[PDB]
Formats: structure tokens, C-alpha cells, sequence
């Protein structure tokens, strides 16, 4: 063929039709925008004929002369794409941060998008995955090491919803961080099976207890969707505007905002069937999912089995002035909670970047994209979930798509726990679960319930529970 | 600016470069603690032998990969729960009763996600034969009585 | 047209006069025909309300006066439980909605889809339509489907 | 300037008359001119007495951007919409004379709300065809297969840009969300040619004004240019007619009138209005209006057509005839509050979406979730 396999490779992998492939290659190759160059050709009878010519690297891009400029503009841009792929080499960023100042969180910021662009290298086809993307930093006596990270910004469809617990349901970054950092934390607890001073672990009261001094921050590139993002009107607000501004809410499948409940409206449980019949899936607002992780902690249920509580020691997002209403979001909307025993509500550490307010690159063509990285230290390798049905996509050797499911996905993570428990001697029902696994944690399952319950009791909402049927699936 | 703060700065944008996902403060001079300086809520210095090096990429992948003889027991118990109903096996096949009201209620301001529901589980009961037989008779009654909506 | 050429401009004169306000010619054949308004439109009462009961600055006129003029009107006002509900349904397109409609093997997706897509078929049905559908459905149901459904 | 007569000239009078309130009110201020390029106005007529009562200019919608949730701003400066904003005001004076004259409004007392005194109609007159269905589009190709069914289909106005977009794409399947339009997605505001259908089929009174009054119907709509009266009442008339409201409303079948005469963006906004008799100038960016003082600053008020002056004007007319409203209600719930106004909306949007004409993009709930007090 005239166009190498590899245009056609990053054309199918990238997710990206090649006009637009290229539209966008070209701008992070150069700093221009693709220009077609209408050339003519007269036969001796008379025609008229466009090749649509670009120029790139200083190589003759010169496409078929074809009659019109559509096929001719088109061909032209699977050339400059096979181009593009020619000399090898991508954009990337050097640090223009500040110091002297409140620099932490920005040297966070900086670490992340540099972890991300060296992931890039391995991996190409995650490029511009970073408009929307969180981490996970684990911090001791001023050592900090980042522990997940990842990128997204839509859900799952309610089309691809099972109850095998294969699909990720919520490939938002953070929560795809947060589960990025349980994989981390079990590979933790089986490092502290087996090497109990290299873990990050030790043998507490009741329960594995982080050593001294370990610390999580979290880090988000833009405010988490719901309350925390619907206060960006500086405006206090008068009276009741301050209770309305402050109730929970819920996401749709794909759009970029969130929607308010009400005051026993949508009381109903949601339903299996009626979200394949056509009802859209109702998510937790990353907001309030936040304010749940300083509350119940970010370890979930399954890992409060082995280990106490871990709750973020700090939260940071990339806008200049978050700091006020981040903190009313993420704390304030539960600090008179009082958990039953083990649990605590996080007086979380609110920071604040520098540099750039990065909402600029959240909010031009992350809408575009539909698949999500994670990567997080205890796999060690990157991994891409196309978010629309939460399920990793890769290519079989003859062709066509073969689904697999993610390392975060509910079944793999009660995989990863029966290993666990298998290699550490722990003894589990084998019909459990994984419905009836959660609901072992008997702390933390009445602590989640106490939490939904003051919720409710305090006009806060409705938590927006998922149906049952999502975690019925036995493990063993 | 200080020669040494100018100096652990460099070192810190370096360090951005070299390693990253690695961050290494310095604290064994103030004037160098002032170029980053950590939240006073944050800060908790501690005395420890751990080390931010004991953490490796891909340690789960190795972890796994060692015999189940070097992993020692945690001293746990571990046994299900309460979970509410068996609302036996999904309540999906919802009881009876269910199905029998939601065909005969009229007012579907439900957006008639209920009915549907209710059709689905009373087809899934019922034998092949049987449900092979219902779903020409579904698909000719809305072809006859709604050509508009599904034969254009 | 003596009086049709008087009518009009005393019509085209009345822009410049007084701007805003029409005063058609009536009770004249030759002059009414000047200006025919359109048939539709052609109500006479004999009403005693005219135009000049309006007037600029009506409203703030109104607002400063007071509280003693005004006399009551209907009554309680009560609120009413906004619809909490978006668009509810999902949409899908009508050759998706045949395509689920044909198939056979749809007990491997466990019957989902077909009653998705009477769902969709339904939602976009009108009320009467909807009903006769529905009953139908049920009587074709209880018609094959004994001690599953019917009891 | 001047016209034939002896024609259908009604709707050219109606024009002339327009132009002209339009060049006095530039007379007295001078800061209005050049905005005449998209204009509209609401005529109220008695037998053959006719009198101007609203009119606006303006062609573009408030941005995605500088959306609020107290209601201080406007959504739509189409000339047409604010228009009607107008009426609206109009109509509350009018109701507030009855309240206190009632041989001097145009109210009287009916079976169970206030209806308009016997002859008394409104006439809308707009510059040029209404965005969406109403105007024909210069590209693609005339309506053939099933893109003769998309002739029909509803529009949505799109902030940052001009012109009306077709429904059923899919990022417009998804609801409005106040976060998500801020942040960057795409207000969908309805064109200006369903606007009027769902005028001619719910009334121009609007949900607040429907406690105390009967619906109130356009009785003509006409548009400066001509070999267009079949598009234009396709888009306000016909294509709803066979829908069956409930019993207080019905589909009113306008008379459309063209005009016997037949290119700016600027910014602003401007409109008039007979109950305050002053004009109004508002940045349609941001739907609000903009003073000045000391020759410097941006001082910046909320305009006379904004929900949040309009529910004001709401609560001071229930004072005044000391009509009783609940006291923690909010804009959204004195709209909802009208039982036969909401019953019938919800039953033109289901019809709509049933009869596959489009969903109608609804703003987002915080849009309307400030409270009135
Ligand atoms: O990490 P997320 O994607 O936000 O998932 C969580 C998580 O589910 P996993 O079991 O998948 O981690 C919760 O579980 P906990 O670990 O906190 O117990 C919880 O589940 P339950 O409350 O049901 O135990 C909740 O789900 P729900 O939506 O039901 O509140 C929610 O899942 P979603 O992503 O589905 O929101
Ligand atoms: O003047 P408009 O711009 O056409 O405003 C209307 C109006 O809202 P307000 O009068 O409150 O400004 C409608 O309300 P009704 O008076 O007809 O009840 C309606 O709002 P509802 O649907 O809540 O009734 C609609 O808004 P929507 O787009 O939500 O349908 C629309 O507002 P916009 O054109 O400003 O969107
Ligand atoms: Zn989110
Ligand atoms: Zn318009």
C-alpha cells in the first residue's frame, strides 16, 4: 500500500478519525495549523482537479490528484499522518514553576504531569488522555512518591451496565485514582505478609495501622464535579441559598456536570432493568464521593478487613482560588458527623497550585474523548478503559475488538483480595459475595450507614445507591 | 535570593526532570526548608527506619509471583453478612404480584420503563417455545397498531 | 378616489403625528378600503374600552399610589413540587429499535433488549395508542403465558 | 417612509409604526442607534384603534459563561422573546388597573380568572423571519425524504455563535446541567420559531401571570419579508394544530401577515415597554444592563425583563390586592404553582417528543431555585 500500516494503526488505537488525527499531530508537531493548497490540473479537453497539498518537516506531501477536494484533502492528511509518525518525537513539558511560596502542591502539579508524559513514552497512545487527570502521593519526613494516577471524565453507559461486576461504573480521575491507591494498598498489606519492615503497614489494635509519618495527598487537576464545582460563583448566596448550595448530587453517564436531587425525590432505589430499559444511571458526585472518603476513609469496604481507616491528608486542585469552597464541599458538609468508632471525619489539608489554571485544558476537547488511563505503582504499567462501557479494549492479531475487563473493576479487585487471603493463610466463606464480602466489614458497614442516614436526616440528599444486582456476583 | 536556597531550588526542578513521581525535600538547612515549605498541618516530623525506597514499581506483579510459604498469617477472621433480603436472586424475577399489577396498572408517568420491565420478566419464565411464540405476537401487534413508529 | 386619496394620507400623515398609534377609517366603503384589515381579524364590539385608557408610564403610575385602591382578586397562590425528573428515558434510534425487534437469539442477552425496545416503541407513543398497545400485549401475554403470569 | 395602499397594508402599517416609536425613542436617546436591524414588536388593538405596547431589538443570547442562579439575567435577547418579556410586564400594569379600575384595564372579571375585554387583540410584528424553522436555511437542499420531516423539527439557539442547530444530535440528549454550561458545554436555548409555537399553543402569559389571568393568544404574526407565509405558519401554527391541550388553552390559529418591503452583530439590546415607557439598553452577553458613573466604572443592574424582576413585580402586585402566597416559595415552584399552565406544558412536551418533533432543551433546575421574598 502507498500509506503505511502504522497511519492505520494510530488512526483505529488513537480513537481519532485521520482528518482529525492529523488536524491535531500537526499542532502538537508544529506550531501551525494544517493549510490545503488547491493546486490544478487541466487536461487538454478541460478538467479541474485538487490535491490539497501540505507541507510538514520539510517533506513534499503532494496527495492524489482526485477530483474534488474532500478525497484529495483526506489522502493528503494520511500522508502528513505517516509523516507525523516519521521522526519520532512528541511534545512535552519543562517545569515553570514558582518557589519560595506555598510551592507544595505545585511541585505535586509538576510531578504529575511529568509522571504522566514519561508514561506517554512507553505508551504513546495515551497522549492528550491529561486534560482531566489526578494523582495519589504517598508522603514520609518530606519523601514523596507518587502512587496512582489517572485520567477521565465520563461514566459508564447505561446500556453497558452488568452484574458481573466487570465494568468500571465511575472512570472519573480521582476515583480512578483512589482505586489505583487500593491496589497499591493491597500490595502493601500482602508486602507486609511477607516483609513486615519494607510495608508501609503495622500490626495496630485491631487492624493493620499505617506506620508513622506516611501520609496520601490527593491531587486533581480540576475541581471535582458537584458542589465543589457549582460554587465557582464567588457570590455568597442569600439565606437558603447556602443549604441549596450544599445538598447532594449526581452524575449522568457523559455529561461533563452534575444534577441536584431534591427532598425525597428520588427516594426510589434504582433498578437493573429500568436502567436497561432506558433510565439514566444516577452516580454520586465526585464531590460528595470526596466527602464519603474523608468520612469513612479511601480504603472501601473489602480492605477494612485487613487494615484501619486511611483517609487523604490533603486534597489539592489546580485553580487559584478553590480554597474556601473545596474545604465546605469536602469537609464542611460533615464536620458535625459523629462515626460510631474507628472512623473520623478528615479535617483534610486544602491546597491550592500556581502557574496555570488548568480548567483551560479540561474544558477544550476533553469532551472529545471517551477512553481513560490509569496507572498506578504496584502494577507498574499503564492501562486504557474505554469509558463509555468501562471495559479495556485491545486488538486482537487478526483483527476486530477483544474486551477484557480493568485491574479496578469490581471483579478484579475481589480477585486480588481472595489472593490475598488465599497466600496469608486467611480464612473466607467460599459462597460469599461480593455484596456479602462488603457487608462483612460490620464497622464499616454501619458507619456508611450512619453516614447515609445523617445525610438524609440533615436534607443533605439522597445517596444515590446503585442496584444490588451490581454486586451479586460470587468471586470463588 | 540565598545562594543555598537558589541552589536546593535548582535541585528541586532538576529532580522533576530526572525522577519523575519522586519528590525529595531538604531539610537539613532552614534556608533550603524555606523553598518548599510544607503546611504546618502536613509537616509531622518523624523518626523512622522505613524509607520511601522500599517502594517499587510493579511490586504487586512480584509479590504474587513468590510462593505462598514466605507470606505469614495476619491474624483476621473473615465471615459474611446481613445483606438485606435475598430479595432472592436479584429482585429481578420480582415476585409474582409485581408483575401482575404493573400489566394491569394504567398510569405510566413511569415512562413505561416498569411495564417493560414487568414484559421482560414474565418472558424470561416462560419456555423457549412459549416466549419464542410471544415475541412475533409482540412485534406484529406494535408493527399493526403503530406502523409510524416502527415501519418508517 | 376623492376620499380614498384623504384616508391615506391621513393614515401615512399619522406616523409623523403621533408614532405608535392607528386610527383606521371606518364607517366609509371607499375610505375603509384604504387600509382593509385582514378578515380574520375583523371583530366590531361595541365596547366602551378605547386605546386612550392607555397611556405611557402605566405601570409606575400605578405602583406609586396607594395600597388603599386596590381590591382583591383571586386567591391563594400555593406552590406546587417542581418535576425533580431530566429527560428519563434514554433514546435510541428507530433502526436500532427494529433491529432488537427482529432478532431471536435475545434470550442469551436475557430478554433486555426486546424489552427495551418496547419500551422505546411505547415512549414514543401517543396516549390512546399506548393503551391499545399495552392492553393488547397483556391480552396476548395471558393468552400464552397460564400459571406463569396469569393466576 | 411610504407605501402602497389599497393592499393588504395592515401588517405594512403595523411595520411603519414600529420603525417610527423606534426612530422617536432614538431621538430621545441617541445611544439606541443601528439596533433596528433585528427588531419586534407587540401591537394591542381595539376595533380600528391600534397602539404599540412593546418592542425590542437584538439577535444573539446570554453566554454560557455568565449564566447566574438568582434569575438577575437574560437568557434570550432575541427581539422577539423580549418582545414578549414586555407584554408580560404590560399584562401585570394591566391586571394591577383592573385591580383598582376595572372600567379602565382591558381585564374583566371571567368564569374563574381575569379574560380580555371582548375585541381586544395582539398583534406581534417582527424585522425578519425567526430563527429556526421560520427561516430557510441556505445550505443542504429543499426538504425531501426524511429530511422533509426534519423541515419540521425543533431548533436550538447556541450561545457563542449564530444561528439555530437541529435537535437529535448526541450531546443533545443528554440534560442541561448549570456546572456543565458553565464550564464550557453548550447552553441549548429553543429557537425563536418554536418559542412562538409554544406562544400560540400555551399562551404568551407565561406560568407566573397564568394565576390571576385566562390565556392570552397572538392574534396575528407578521414578518418583513415576503414569499415566506407558508414557512412562517408552518413553524407557529401548523405543525402543532392537531395537539390537544386541556380545557383553558388551545392551539390559536395566528393570522401571518407579510409586509409589503422586504447584515450587524452588534452587542447590545435594547427594548421598550408601554406599562414603563422608558427604553432599556442590555449587554446581551451577559443580559444585563450596564450604567456608567464618574465617566468610569462598570456598574451593573439587573434589566426590567429579568425572572428575577419579574417575580418582584409578581409578589408587589399580590401585595397590592392582597392576594395571599405562600411565604418560602421559590420561582420555580410560583411556576409550577399555576396547575392548568404546568398540566399543559408538560402535555406539549410530551406531544412534542411523541410526535417526534424534538425534546425541548429545559434550562437547568438552579436556573430558577432562587427564592422570592
Ligand atoms: O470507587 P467508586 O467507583 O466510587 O465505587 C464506590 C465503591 O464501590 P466499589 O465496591 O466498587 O469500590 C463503594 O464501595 P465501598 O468500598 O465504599 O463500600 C460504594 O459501594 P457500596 O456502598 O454499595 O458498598 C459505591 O457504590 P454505590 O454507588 O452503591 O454507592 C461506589 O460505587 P459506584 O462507582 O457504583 O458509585
Ligand atoms: O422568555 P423566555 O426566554 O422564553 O423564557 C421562557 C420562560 O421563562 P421565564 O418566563 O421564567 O423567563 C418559560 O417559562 P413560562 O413562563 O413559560 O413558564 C420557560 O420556563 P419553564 O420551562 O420553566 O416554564 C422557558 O424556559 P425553559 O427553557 O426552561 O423551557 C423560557 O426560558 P428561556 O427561553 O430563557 O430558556
Ligand atoms: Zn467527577
Ligand atoms: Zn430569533
Amino acid at each position: 500500500d502507498n500509506i503505511p500500516d502504522f497511519v492505520k494503526e494510530t488512526v483505529e488505537r488513537s480513537g481519532k478519525n485521520p482528518m482529525s488525527l492529523f488536524s491535531e499531530l500537526y499542532v502538537h508537531m508544529t506550531g501551525n495549523t494544517p493549510v490545503f493548497d488547491f493546486y490544478n490540473r487541466n487536461q487538454p479537453n478541460g478538467s479541474m482537479k485538487f490535491i490539497c497539498v501540505v507541507i510538514l518537516n520539510g517533506e513534499r506531501i503532494e496527495g492524489n490528484v482526485k477530483s474534488k477536494k474532500k478525497e484529495a484533502k483526506v489522502s493528503c492528511s494520511l500522508k502528513g499522518l505517516e509523516v507525523v509518525l516519521k521522526h519520532v518525537s512528541e511534545y512535552v513539558v519543562p517545569a515553570v514553576k514558582f518557589e519560595e511560596k506555598t510551592t507544595f502542591f505545585e511541585m505535586l502539579r509538576e510531578h504529575t504531569y511529568a509522571k504522566f508524559y514519561e508514561l506517554c513514552k512507553n505508551n504513546a497512545l495515551i497522549y492528550g488522555f491529561e486534560k482531566v487527570i489526578a494523582s495519589v502521593f504517598l508522603k514520609i519526613n518530606g519523601n514523596l512518591q507518587i502512587i496512582a494516577l489517572s485520567t477521565g471524565n465520563k461514566g459508564l453507559r447505561g446500556d453497558k451496565i452488568v452484574n458481573d461486576g466487570t465494568a468500571l461504573i465511575d472512570c472519573h480521575a480521582e476515583i480512578l485514582a483512589r482505586r489505583g491507591l487500593l491496589r497499591f494498598l493491597y500490595s502493601e498489606v500482602l508486602k507486609f505478609s511477607t516483609e513486615p519492615p519494607n510495608s508501609i503497614f503495622t500490626k495496630g489494635k485491631n487492624a493493620l495501622v499505617l506506620k508513622p509519618g506516611i501520609s496520601f495527598h490527593l491531587f486533581i487537576n480540576t475541581a471535582p464535579c458537584g458542589v465543589a464545582r457549582i460554587d465557582k460563583k464567588l457570590k455568597p448566596g442569600t439565606s437558603d441559598d447556602l443549604q441549596n448550595s450544599s445538598r447532594l448530587r449526581f452524575k449522568i453517564d457523559k455529561g461533563m456536570g452534575t444534577v441536584l436531587g431534591g427532598a425525597s425525590e428520588f427516594e426510589a432505589p434504582q433498578t437493573f432493568d429500568g436502567i436497561m430499559m432506558g433510565e439514566r444511571m444516577r452516580t454520586m458526585s465526585c464531590s460528595d464521593k470526596l466527602l464519603r472518603a474523608n468520612v469513612l476513609g479511601v480504603q472501601g469496604a473489602i480492605l477494612s478487613h485487613f487494615i484501619d481507616p486511611i483517609y487523604y491528608s490533603s486534597i489539592a486542585v489546580a485553580e487559584l482560588n478553590n480554597a474556601d469552597r473545596l474545604r465546605k464541599a469536602v469537609y464542611s458538609r460533615a464536620a458535625t458527623f459523629k462515626p460510631p468508632a474507628p472512623f473520623h471525619v478528615q479535617d483534610v489539608e486544602i491546597g491550592e497550585c500556581q502557574v496555570e489554571d488548568t480548567e483551560q485544558s479540561t474544558s477544550a476537547a476533553a469532551r472529545s474523548t471517551i477512553s481513560s488511563m490509569n496507572w498506578n505503582l504496584a502494577d507498574g504499567n499503564t492501562e486504557v478503559v474505554r469509558t463509555s462501557d468501562g471495559m479495556v479494549h485491545d486488538k486482537d492479531m487478526s483483527g476486530a475488538d477483544i474486551t477484557t475487563p480493568s485491574r479496578l473493576c469490581k471483579k478484579n479487585m475481589a480477585e486480588l483480595m481472595i489472593t490475598i487471603c488465599t497466600l496469608t493463610k486467611t480464612s473466607v466463606d467460599y459462597p460469599i459475595s461480593y455484596e456479602e464480602l462488603k457487608a462483612g466489614s460490620q464497622e464499616y458497614a454501619a458507619a456508611k450507614k450512619s453516614f447515609i442516614t445523617w445525610l438524609r436526616q440533615k436534607d443533605l440528599g439522597i445517596w444515590q445507591r446503585k442496584p444490588r444486582e451490581f454486586q451479586m456476583f460470587t468471586i470463588n | 535570593t540565598d545562594e543555598t536556597a537558589r541552589k536546593a531550588a535548582t535541585q528541586l526542578l532538576d529532580q522533576i526532570q530526572d525522577t519523575p513521581g519522586r519528590i525529595s525535600l531538604n531539610f537539613e538547612t532552614p534556608e533550603a526548608a524555606s523553598v518548599c515549605p510544607i503546611p504546618t498541618s502536613l509537616n509531622q516530623i518523624v523518626n523512622t527506619k522505613w524509607t520511601v525506597n522500599q517502594l517499587q514499581e510493579g511490586q504487586l506483579t512480584m509479590l504474587l509471583a513468590q510462593d505462598a510459604n514466605k507470606f505469614k498469617s495476619l491474624g483476621v477472621k473473615n465471615i459474611k453478612k446481613g445483606s438485606v433480603e435475598t430479595q432472592i436472586l436479584p429482585r429481578q424475577m420480582d415476585v409474582k404480584e409485581i408483575v401482575e399489577k404493573l400489566k394491569k396498572q394504567d398510569n405510566d408517568s413511569d415512562q413505561f420503563v416498569g411495564y417493560a420491565a414487568a414484559v421482560a420478566n414474565v418472558l424470561r419464565r416462560c419456555d423457549a417455545e412459549t416466549a419464542q411464540k410471544i415475541t412475533q405476537a409482540i412485534t406484529a401487534t406494535i408493527e399493526k397498531e403503530a406502523p409510524s413508529i416502527v415501519n418508517c
